[PDB]
């Protein structure tokens, strides 16, 4: 159920897409 | 139902949003960028570790602010077409 990601390793696995600008 | 698997869920939504508003399908990106939101809050309620919550939380609000924008764009482009 929870997790505990670090962000380091969250930003490797999922990298969020940027809003049109 | 892991925060791993709401992130990915998310992102793909939001990717499809994203491709709408690029589209100029404003509308119906305003509904995607808000089905992504529902699942970037669901990996932000699993998520424990602090400084990840806040990582989810500056996306999500990223993505509520162009969302709010377009919405804002489709009702001042009505009006000031009526």
């Amino acid at each position: 159920n929870y997790s505990n990601t670090d962000p380091e390793e969250l930003l490797r696995k999922h990298v969020f897409p940027s809003v049109p600008k | 139902m892991s925060t791993g698997d709401f992130l990915t869920k998310g992102i793909e939504l939001v990717q499809k949003a994203i491709d709408l508003d690029t589209a100029t399908q404003y509308e119906e990106a305003y509904t995607a960028y808000y089905n992504g939101l529902d699942y970037l809050m669901l990996a932000l309620k699993y998520e424990k570790n602090p400084k990840s919550k806040d990582l989810i939380r500056a996306k999500f609000t990223e993505y509520l602010n162009r969302a709010e924008q377009l919405k804002k764009h489709l009702e001042s482009e009505e009006a000031n077409a009526a």
